[PDB]
């Protein structure tokens, strides 16, 4: 959580972890 | 296994689990069957290990104000009833006022017959058509005449639905990440969200409704999830998904998606379920090996046995063991021990209707028209190569693919053999003037450990035995031992062997004699 | 076919700059039961 | 006032039409500014009307692009009346995309309505309004799906901060203004700038204090400039606001006799009001304009278009106010749960009859049709589909009709039709068949038998517990019997109980069999019921509940019975939770403790023991000296208590108990045993006077000092230094035992020379002062 | 049930 958030996200966002400019809320949250 | 057991007067009623208590093995009950079940707490469990194995009845079966069924999965084994006794108007099978009733038998699978009596389901309010459908079909026009008040049956359950289809489905060893194809009912504000339901099903046997109870004691864990981001085509919209979190490796679940609808007069919607999709995550690291033990069959065999991981993750292969040698710390090649002293959801659904009222109300008012070993598949190995009394260390430790567990140490020491210890041959010794012997004896250049002294015992003629320790440091500086100040006489002579596991054989006697001045 | 936002977002694309006319409802024929660009048009003013 | 009244407004599109408003002070309508879609802040940020200061009926903002804030807009809006409502809201701010910030700082009151502000993705400063000084119901209102609901609204507030539902936080507007609270005396008639209250005839701000002519909005009537309670003679009462002259109303019915090309009244006098129609019983004269009564019958038909209207708001409810008769059909379908009753009664109080059929479908928030006060006849002139005249599809917290003890409705035509009631009771249906007059008929429909009233206690007889018993655990209940008509129908009765700690009460269900059926009723056995497992002393909350088939040819309702609470019987308590002692001074000692974790009834008091122990008897015969060894008390209503009168580092033993009851054959808890030692005293291990020596041949000194009196427990061992004329000093250890044997302490082997030896004491708890100095001499040899 | 046969009784 926050940081395990990261990692989740780095599953969930496949190849684009971009970070700080539910499922979807973090979606369009790391896409460039 | 009673198979004819009877019931006075043929008829039982069921109340909480100790009425049902009297058919506990019963296969065939000889007596008709009334349940009222109402309140309790995991009573689909319970009432299934208590009746499940029920076969064929004799007599008829009926369900009255039985709040806490959800299912009569329960049972499980039911394939005949005999209707002989029937019922009023002869009826066989026979259901009231179940407030709670939703499976009836998993038609899917399940198959039942009866040859005496017809059906009768009347005030089910959430019972959908399709079970009792189901039930016309295979209840033999040769014995029904429907008799089922399709008003009253499953008024508030959802009779049709659609089909969720999962679009995208990805797993890790511990989370699942889920995305499904996007339903909109026509009118899309009716979609208050999403119902996600996951629960760990190591087979393939698990229903919708299996171990569920009116009062709770639900099989499934519940997430809901919020509508998404309305958009223009396909091409813009995304999928709707979870991310399914806190998981357990290796292992299978069975998830199926819900949708959450309000309930309209005018368009009549009631909403799509997924099927159940099981997807099993990924494997892991596996865990640690259990409960190592040792022991030496031969002073250079060790025999090892120890327990697959708690917690696998994955079937388990290719054993992993390394063996090291530990050495002695030092302080005992200088240790002297011949010195002294050493040794409510309907707020929710008025209040979406609510909004949606006035929404549609504004919009009429405004708009006007114009070394290692591999170990496989056993739990015990044998070591050998180790020295007579060297102490080793193992560390064995559990694999998976060859991905494999961490580690784990156990220690041990083989016995020692007594002949390393052991001394050959007598004592070779001088004798000297001044009263003075010096004696020789066989070192064990390979004794169990350390040799850590000699006992030297020699006995004048006539007289008492005498004892002396001579110590490895001792044997390093004298060469030997040198008896000195010995009384005048003739003296036998002999010594033994000390080490870390114990002591050798003692040297053959050796004479000598002391001058008398 | 059109509901919420979407209607008052159809009618906008629709009507364009002619604005809206001035002086059962029209999500009852354009909610309720659909409705094609003939119908949506005649809210807009001349 | 001083401007222009106008007439009400729809602005639509451009901006350019926002311009009428001009010269406006009051409008006399609704204001409405929406579908705004080409706009830009760069239009609206010159824009301004600062001389409205009222609207009379609501204000609806709706997709106005471009539109930031409302603080320049109507700088010095004050009232909005609410006489006309807009869903039964009088402020409707809905999908302004753009706004940030209400800023209205200027308003007062809503006199009459709701507020709704919904789906304004960008709005923040709302959690930062009192609403509680604006509207008098806060419970009404609907501010959702806003900023504020989804991200963090930076709300810097600028203010006499206010409590709501038990948080103290600040109120404010924009970033520059705020709410202009005023003191609590100054009730709805506003304050001065300097917190003085205004004339109690005026309403939000005011110029100078107690001044009728010195105020912006006016309350009541308004008239050349002052407020009036009631107009003057010469003037009659206008839209509820103003005061007009003869000429005026006069003038509007002249208007508007004209023509009929879109739609207007024929303002009409009545009782010092100039109304839009005569109302009902009344007809209008020819020349004076003045409502008479009428020679007859003079209902007021309101004709409905369409042949149906569904009421859904209080707009739709004012819509047929002042009518008796409805020559249509009227559905009632409120959503929302806000609870219009009220209102309701106000506009439909006076419906005397409907022709058609009333239908009352999904009405989640009614609870009583009463507010059809005078509804005396449902003609049924048109039917619903399936020929019923009353219909009720889904209420779910419908719980009566009407109360049929003094209220009279027939029904000429049509049947009834009730279903998906939860609440509403058979027994009020059944009684609305009787006096309907629907006997003669049937109703294929007339009630679902089971959606009906299975969420509502519909059970009118009353039963009698015969007797109550009690124990420390267990409680046994018998009541008298109940018998139906029928003595098939009963299904035997069910028993709740529940820990009531209050006494006005999670139940726990129990079914009980029908009671033992006797030839005699006379001889019939009471039923009754025991329970187990009650905490002791606590009181619970019982009933009982009968159950009967619905058979709808007898339709009996059952029984019931009253609610009770019983306690327990008291019984021996727990042990007193955490006894502790220590030992406050050397004479005096403090035990504390806290109650019992299970009081099992009243706590009256506590029983303290205390008493002295002897010493260890190891401590009289160990050697120290080698290497490697060394009366009662009552308590009521406190849980700490202090002994003094006792002796310094003494073992003690102190005993506690905690009992329920004192008078009636004491019940103390179990013994709890506390043991400690007193803290020592210096003085008490001191030794007094030198040490006595003597000297032999053989340079051997004997040493003899008295043993101190009254120890600390006991003295375990003595120090003795001796040191020679010129030399180092030395030191020995004497124990007890060697001081026994040898009656003090003999050196032998001494060097010849003088000698000076002191002798210490040592004691349990520490050591005591030294011996004055001795000299003794060494022979020399 | 020795409570339960004193109530009984």
């Amino acid at each position: 959580c926050g940081a395990e958030l990261v990692d989740a996200l780095q599953f969930v966002c496949g190849d684009r972890g971009f970070y700080f400019n539910d499922l979807r809320r973090l979606e369009m949250y790391c896409a460039p | 296994c009673p198979k004819v057991c009877h019931l006075l007067e043929g008829e039982k009623t069921i109340d909480s689990v100790t009425s049902a208590q009297e058919l506990r093995g019963c296969t065939v009950i000889n007596g008709s069957l009334i349940i009222n079940i109402r309140g309790g707490n995991n009573l689909a469990a319970e009432l299934e290990a208590n009746l499940g194995l029920i076969e064929e009845i004799s007599g008829y079966l009926k369900i009255r104000r039985s709040y806490a069924l959800v299912s009569l999965s329960f049972f499980r084994k039911l394939r005949l009833i005999r209707g002989e006794t029937l019922e009023i108007g002869n009826y066989s099978f026979y259901a009231l006022d179940n407030q709670n009733l939703r499976q009836l038998w998993d038609w899917s699978k399940h198959n039942l017959t009866i040859t005496q009596g017809k059906l009768f389901f009347h005030y089910n309010p959430k019972l959908c058509l399709s079970e009792i459908h189901k039930m016309e079909e295979v209840s033999g026009k040769g014995r029904q005449e429907n008799d089922i008040a399709l008003k009253t049956n499953g008024d508030q359950a959802s009779c049709e639905n659609e089909l969720l289809k999962f679009s995208y489905i990805r797993t890790s060893f511990d989370k699942i990440l889920l995305r499904w194809e996007p339903y909109w009912p026509p009118d899309f504000r009716d979609l208050l969200g999403f119902m996600l339901f996951y629960k760990e099903a190591p087979y393939q046997n698990v229903t919708e409704f299996d171990g569920q109870d009116a009062c709770g004691s639900n099989s499934w864990t519940v997430v809901d999830i919020d509508p998404p981001l309305r958009s223009n085509d396909p091409k813009s919209q995304n999928h709707p998904g979870w991310l399914m979190r806190g998981l357990k490796p290796w292992t299978q679940y069975a998830i199926f998606v819900k949708t959450l609808v309000t309930f309209s007069d005018e368009r009549r919607t009631y909403g799509a379920k997924s099927d159940i999709i099981y997807v099993q995550t990924d494997a892991t690291n596996p865990s640690v090996p259990l409960d190592p033990i040792s022991v030496s069959n031969s002073s250079s065999q060790i025999i090892l046995k120890w327990k697959p991981p708690s917690d696998p993750n994955g079937n388990i292969t290719h054993y992993l063991v390394f063996w090291e040698r530990q050495a002695e710390d030092s302080e005992l090649f200088e240790l002297d021990y011949c010195l002294k002293g050493l040794k409510q959801i309907l707020k929710e659904l008025e209040e979406s209707s609510f909004r949606k009222t006035f929404e549609d109300y504004l919009h009429n008012v405004v708009f006007v028209p114009r070394p290692f070993e591999k170990v496989v598949n056993k739990e015990s190995l044998v070591i050998s190569g180790l020295r007579h009394f060297t102490g080793y260390r193992i560390e064995l430790q559990a694999c998976n693919q060859d991905r494999c567990s961490v580690a784990a140490y156990v220690s041990a020491r083989t016995m020692p053999e007594a002949k390393a210890d052991d001394i050959v041959g007598p004592v070779t010794h001088e004798i000297f003037e001044n009263n003075v012997v010096h004696l020789m004896w066989q070192e064990p250049k390979e004794p169990n450990g350390l040799i850590v002294l000699y006992e030297v015992s020699y006995r004048r003629y006539g007289d008492e035995e005498l004892h002396l320790c001579v110590s490895r440091k001792h044997f390093a500086l004298e060469r030997g031992c040198r008896l000195r100040g010995l009384s005048p006489g003739n003296y036998s002579v002999r010594i033994r062997a000390t080490s870390l596991a114990g002591n050798g054989s003692w040297t053959e006697p050796t004479y000598f004699y002391v001058t008398d001045y």
